[PDB]
């Protein structure tokens, strides 16, 4: 067993990180106090879900977490809300003055006074660790703290534990949600400095996830919670594999093994079905063929692309619930035959299965219903591509007036890191369009 | 179609099935620009401070 | 009021297209990089179809069905046609056809291209071949000769079948090949425009030598220029739906619709049907349509053959105003609301 | 959290009164300072106006400033007059004469200290101030010309706070004497340089307003102030009321002001409302909201381009049709929105409706259009400045021609750099 630190920053990371773990909790049986009943080696282990929850001598189970927001606020509502148990105060970590929208000011201005305090609650938690895989990031692209001071947590994360695997959650921003004009900034400005530092990202586009809440879960105006228990099952699904008995991915290193060949196209496709709403009088039971086939609409993808325009490298599905291996193989078999799924040359056209028979459990009062099987994909396509394609645009067109810019550079930032920032992205997009596209 | 690795237990299966085979800087570094930025910041400050002596 | 913006000038028949939404009063356009609209009609090469279908609040439509170009670059046709099991290698109605890299780049089928050949050879068939990609374009049989001319250029080009027996309209003893123009909307209907075209040839057909070529190259262009008796029997080169079909009439005893049109429908349907699954726009957050110039040369025994398919065509001056019509009709008003010019290409035979 | 605000003037004074007026009674707290209301959000952000006080009364963070005593006795006097604390009436005996030299340079420069040192124990009793609020004319003497004095103090004792002002600009339709384009020119240089966000509020457009459409015959200065108390009030919800947007100026200065001079928003309101009952529809406010006689800048949007835009609707009302209503106004007119700034229009909602209202809006443009209130007070100035007429008035406080020249060519420039953008 090898344990994994989980570290939300800014608000989206915080309150999705609530999210998963109100999931993880209800997955594990462990109660709003860290109780874990079904634990019969109390106080100490070394189970599976014990590379999320460590132990204390009165049966505690405790997050590996730490919360980091430079203002006070949204972790308030941490240390006061329903699970105010469950975690340890040194590890919900709160700043006064937050980092206005503004990249510069969360790395630069405000992260350089608070970032030794933060490694060292890091510290505290890795100590309780014999055997550290590395790290799970939950953060914005668009906050000034979600952004900048991640970007640096990342850099200084790299030097302190070089051995480590570093994987993100990352919210991509969306203007239906978003809180900002200059998110576009602020998403190509820490992509570029977190790029290396990265082993493989998540992202999460806002925009996709509020269009399943309207069009499958029948909600006209999606919070944020709405948003982020929607967000939290999928995480779920992507980590269930560290949580549970198993044998695909296994530890951090099998996530970019199995989905990362390029280490710089580090960014898997999800895909989730089915999404149905608690709300649903009658509801018919889709089957392994039917979600197997929702894995490639782009209405249930995280991101809204188009695979169809691009190459696989990598393709992984992890199923939940009544599912076993020769329904999973017919429908593969009948999907192949329908769709466009062609692979780059240099992989094998093939997919990695994992089953775990617990069907999707559900937050109680929320707003997804119970199905006896889901299925999460993970497909490393180079048509994500599109949304770098976006985001740079937005980009552009800003930074060819320098509208915002003066706030960046009174932060103590230096004009020439939007041109470094946005000639990175200029490199990522041609090499995804050398991976996946050949000659008109 | 060839079903392989096949991986058992009482949660659940894991296997690959194939449809068809192949055709960092240092914390002085870190530490020295984030305080590049803080002089560059402390600068703009004396300049306005100067302009407002002025 | 809908929103449009146009970022292909050089286009015919989009530019009526403007005008024709504008004088509506309903279509406003918007500058080029404007984002907010509802239909762009969009450039030819690199469309950004990354970037449709995110603007909250904005039905959104273009003109260009991303990925509809395997269809319309010689190369991609080819490998499209023999690659397909719905169109196959046993395809009746497409010429032979190879790929061939030039050397300079070194898949390519150049070595199973003249097995092909040397079986015609010493089967003493008619072998005459013709090279071209997607003006410079040679048609001999001697193949040694033509991989000798494909890499002194330097693009891929594919050598096809040259179909030697054409039916050549009287009085002229002269070749022709007919374009139709088809619409595939938002919802994947097939419409073909009734009204074609043949581009005629004005100089009787030389099969002894095919190095002039403005007998052998019925292109609009060339005949415009390098051919004597251009405009001697059609006006513009140019010889419309009703004409030809009196013409079969009188001189062979049939229609147009029986002797050549049920195959053109076929051919249209079954190669837009084999690229829906991977062009269609039916779960899409954006939509699609498209305008496409289906090419096909007729022989002498009423054979229809496709030659290629042109995704940004030019119409017919005679046409422009109708077909322009049409689309806003059929492929735009469909989606924005304010007897058919355009036949429905739908069969489901059972079996 | 904590906004320290500050009013400074006659006209500063009378619009900061009823401000503080029309906001306490929204939060329920009554004259004596004690609350009263029914909600518990009343109070959830009340702290970012207020102190709480002995008893938890509660008290306005606010400092009244002006150098004669007349009209802060009319406030003393006045209906929420006791709300304020006592200590925070800072006041001179001579008057500043409708002369900005004297209120930045001679009589202000006497009495500036005492406010900063009012200021000063203000911010030490904030857990963590954000900034301030300056309300002020630009056409007077004391706001404007000590107005913009103490806005310099207060960059240099706190040069990393929000400044943020309510800024009456003069109107020859409303109009006390001469030389209000001599005032206004010279105080729209400081705040150019020493402000981040700036609501210009027009007596032009207050007095248009009035007539054209309230159809008040002869408005009075308390009719003007009626629409300065409903939009302060609009503009102020985030700061006062729960919401999704946190109560701070700074995330608004940043998203709304792409280059830092150029933070002069054009703020409009709707329904437009005299001292009825008709409901309004979520399609009529935002039509109005937007609208060029909705706007208390006498300037014309469809002249310019908005180059940033925030909304913010009360009441109770299907944030779905705000939603489609927001992106249909700027869908259907993109054209007056730069496209190189995405996104650039921003809405946030509140339940709680402002008093007599069930449905507001309020807007904040920063249109480009605004160049014309700086052109305007431009051509008013050069037209006495080439003669030099009624300069000996501040040349007898110290005062050169060159600062003349200096203040005017600043705003020629500002008018250049807004022109710059129109064309982009
Ligand atoms: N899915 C989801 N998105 C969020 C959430 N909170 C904010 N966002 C989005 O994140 C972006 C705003 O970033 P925040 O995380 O709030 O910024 P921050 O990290 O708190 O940084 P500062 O507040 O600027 O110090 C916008 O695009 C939001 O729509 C959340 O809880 N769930
Ligand atoms: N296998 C073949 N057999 C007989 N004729 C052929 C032929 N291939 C091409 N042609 C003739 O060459 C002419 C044009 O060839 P090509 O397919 O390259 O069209 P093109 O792209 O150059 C102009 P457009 O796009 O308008 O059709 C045809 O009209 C036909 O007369
Ligand atoms: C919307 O009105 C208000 C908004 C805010 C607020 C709080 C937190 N983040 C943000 C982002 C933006 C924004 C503004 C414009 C654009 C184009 C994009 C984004 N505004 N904003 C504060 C407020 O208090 C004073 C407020 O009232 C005026
Ligand atoms: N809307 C409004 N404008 C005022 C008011 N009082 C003065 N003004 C304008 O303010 C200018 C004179 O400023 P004033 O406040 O009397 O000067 P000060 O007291 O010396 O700062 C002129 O433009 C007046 O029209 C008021 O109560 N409401
Ligand atoms: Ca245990
Ligand atoms: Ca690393
Ligand atoms: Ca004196
Ligand atoms: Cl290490
Ligand atoms: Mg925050
Ligand atoms: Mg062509
Ligand atoms: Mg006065
Ligand atoms: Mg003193």
């Amino acid at each position: 067993m090898r344990e994994c630190i989980s570290i939300h920053v800014g608000q989206a990371g915080v309150q999705i990180g609530n999210a998963c773990w109100e999931l993880y909790c209800l997955e594990h049986g462990i109660q709003p106090d860290g109780q874990m009943p079904s634990d019969k080696t109390i106080g100490g282990g070394d189970d599976s879900f014990n590379t999320f929850f460590s132990e204390t001598g009165a049966g505690k189970h405790v997050p590996r977490a730490v919360f980091v927001d430079l203002e006070p606020t949204v972790i308030d509502e941490v240390r006061t809300g329903t699970y105010r148990q469950l975690f340890h105060p040194e590890q919900l970590i709160t700043g006064k003055e937050d980092a206005a929208n503004n990249y510069a000011r969360g790395h630069y201005t405000i992260g350089k006074e608070i970032i030794d305090l933060v490694l060292d609650r890091i510290r505290k938690l890795a100590d309780q660790c014999t055997g550290l895989q590395g790290f799970l990031v939950f953060h914005s692209f668009g906050g000034g703290t979600g952004s900048g001071f991640t970007s640096l947590l990342m850099e200084r994360l790299s030097v302190d534990y070089g051995k480590k695997s570093k994987l993100e959650f990352s919210i991509y921003p969306a203007p239906q949600v978003s809180t900002a004009v200059v998110e576009p900034y602020n998403s190509i400005l820490t992509t570029h400095t977190t790029l290396e530092h990265s082993d493989c990202a998540f992202m999460v586009d806002n925009e996709a996830i509020y269009d399943i809440c309207r069009r499958n879960l029948d909600i006209e105006r999606p919070t944020y919670t709405n948003l982020n228990r929607l967000i939290s099952q999928i995480v779920s699904s992507i980590t269930a594999s560290l949580r549970f008995d198993g044998a695909l991915n296994v530890d951090l290193t099998e996530f970019q093994t199995n989905l990362v060949p390029y280490p710089r196209i580090h960014f898997p496709l999800a895909t989730y079905a089915p999404v149905i709403s608690a709300e649903k009088a009658y509801h018919e039971q889709l089957s392994v063929a039917e979600i197997t086939n929702a894995c490639f609409e782009p209405a249930n993808q995280m991101v809204k692309c188009d695979p169809r325009h691009g190459k696989y490298m990598a393709c992984c599905l992890l199923y939940r619930g009544d599912v076993v291996p020769k329904d999973v193989n017919a429908a593969i078999a009948t999907i192949k035959t329908k769709r466009s799924i062609q692979f780059v040359d240099w992989c094998p056209t093939g997919f990695k299965v994992g089953i775990n028979y617990q069907p999707p459990t559900v937050v109680p009062g929320g707003d997804l219903a119970k199905v006896q099987r889901a299925v999460c994909m993970l497909s490393n396509t180079t048509a994500i591509a599109e949304a770098w394609a976006r985001l740079d645009h937005k980009f552009d067109l800003m930074y060819a007036k320098r509208a915002f810019v003066h706030w960046y550079v009174g932060e103590g930032m230096e004009e020439g890191e939007f041109s470094e920032a946005r000639e990175d992205m200029a490199a990522l997009e041609k090499d995804y369009e050398e991976v996946g596209v050949d000659s008109v | 179609m060839e079903v392989i690795e096949l991986n058992k237990c009482t949660s659940g299966q894991s296997f690959e099935v194939i449809l068809k085979p192949p055709s960092d800087p240092s914390l002085e570094e870190i530490q020295k620009k984030l305080e590049a930025a803080e002089e560059r910041r402390k600068y703009q400050e004396a300049e306005l401070l100067k302009h407002l002596a002025e | 009021m809908y929103t449009f913006v146009v970022r292909d000038e050089n286009s015919s028949v989009y530019a009526e297209v403007s005008r024709l939404l504008l004088a509506t009063g309903q279509w406003k356009r918007l500058r080029k990089d404007n984002p907010r609209f509802n239909l762009m009609l969009g450039e030819r090469n690199r469309l950004p179809f990354g970037r449709l279908g995110h603007e909250p609040g904005l039905v959104q439509l273009v003109n260009y069905y991303r990925g509809a170009d395997k269809l319309c670059r010689k190369a991609s046709l080819v490998k499209l046609i023999k690659t397909s099991p719905e169109l196959s290698e046993s395809c009746t109605w497409f010429p032979e056809s190879y790929v061939i890299y030039p050397t300079n780049l070194k898949t390519d089928e150049r070595e199973v291209f003249l097995a092909a050949y040397n079986r015609r050879r010493e089967g003493r068939e008619g072998n005459v071949w013709i090279a071209k990609s997607s003006e410079g374009i040679l048609i001999s049989s001697e193949a040694s000769e033509l991989l000798d001319f494909i890499d002194e250029q330097g693009q891929v080009h594919v050598i096809q079948k040259y179909l030697e027996k054409p039916l050549l309209l009287e009085p002229g003893h002269r070749k022709f090949d007919i374009r139709s123009w088809v619409l595939v909307d938002h919802l994947y209907n097939i419409y073909l425009y009734r009204e074609g075209v043949l581009r005629t040839s004005s100089e009787p057909y030389n099969s002894a030598n095919f190095q002039d070529k403005t007998c052998h190259l019925t292109n609009h262009c060339i005949q415009k220029e390098y051919s004597k008796n251009y405009g001697r029997y059609e006006e513009g080169n140019e010889m419309f739906f009703e004409e030809f079909n009196q013409y079969l009439m009188d001189a062979l005893n049939t229609t147009l619709e029986n002797s050549i049109l049920l195959q053109i429908k076929h051919i249209i349907r079954s190669c837009l049907m084999c690229i829906e699954p991977a062009i269609s726009t039916k779960h899409l957050h954006y939509q699609s349509f498209q305008l496409f110039g289906f090419d096909f040369m007729v022989d002498e025994e009423l054979k229809v053959w496709l030659i290629e398919v042109n995704g940004a065509p030019a119409c017919a001056q005679k046409l422009y105003a109708e077909l322009c019509q049409g689309i806003v009709d059929v492929a735009i008003s469909s989606v924005f609301p304010l007897t058919s010019i355009f036949i429905k290409l739908h069969h489901h035979h059972h079996h | 959290r904590e906004i320290v605000h500050i009013q400074a003037g006659q006209c500063g004074n009378q619009i900061g009164a009823k401000f503080w007026e029309v906001i306490s009674d929204e939060h329920g707290i009554d004259p004596t300072g004690s609350y009263h209301g029914d909600s518990d959000l009343q109070l959830e952000r009340i702290n970012v106006y207020y102190n709480e006080a002995t008893g938890n009364k509660y008290v306005p963070r606010a400092i009244l400033v002006d150098l004669e005593p007349g009209t802060m006795d009319s406030v003393r006097s006045g209906p929420f007059g006791q709300i304020f604390r006592p200590d925070n009436f800072v006041f001179g005996q001579s008057g500043a004469g409708n002369n900005w030299a004297k209120g930045h340079y001679t009589e202000g420069a006497e009495l500036v200290d005492s406010v900063l040192d009012v200021v000063r124990k203000e911010s030490e009793s904030c857990d963590c101030l954000q900034g301030f609020q300056l309300t002020h004319s630009l056409g007077g003497g004391t706001g404007s010309g000590m107005g913009t004095l103490l806005i310099s103090k207060i960059r240099e004792e706190y040069p990393d706070r929000i400044m943020n002002t309510f800024s009456v600009m003069p109107s020859p339709k409303v109009s006390d004497t001469v030389v209000e384009p001599y005032n206004a020119t010279l105080s729209v240089h400081q705040l150019v340089e020493n402000t981040d966000e700036t609501y210009c509020i027009d007596n032009e457009a207050l007095y248009d307003i009035c007539f054209r459409t309230l159809k008040l015959t002869t408005p009075t200065y308390g009719d003007l102030n009626h629409l300065v108390s409903a939009t302060m009030s609009g503009v102020t919800t985030c700061l006062r009321f729960p919401g999704q947007l946190n109560a701070d100026l700074r995330k608004l200065a940043v998203n709304m002001v792409p280059f830092p001079r150029l933070h002069f928003f054009m703020p409009g309101f709707a329904p437009l409302t005299s001292r009825q009952y008709r409901a309004l529809t979520v399609p009529e406010l935002t039509q109005q909201m937007f609208d060029s006689k909705n706007m208390m800048a006498a300037c014309d949007p469809r002249h310019g381009r908005y180059l940033t835009v925030a909304a913010i609707f009360r009441g109770r009302m299907s944030m779905k049709e705000v939603d489609e209503q927001m992106l249909n106004v700027q869908n259907k007119n993109s054209s007056y929105f730069v496209e190189w700034i995405p996104n650039n229009v921003k809405t946030a909602v509140c339940d709680i409706p402002p008093r007599g209202l069930k449905m507001s809006a309020t807007f904040i443009g920063n249109s480009t259009a605004i160049q014309e209130l700086f052109k305007r007070i431009s051509e008013q100035f050069t037209a006495m400045f080439r003669r030099k007429a009624f300069l000996h008035w501040y040349t007898g406080e110290g005062m050169d021609e060159m600062e003349f020249t200096e203040a005017e060519s600043n705003m020629n420039d500002l008018v250049s750099e807004y022109q710059q953008y129109q064309d982009a």
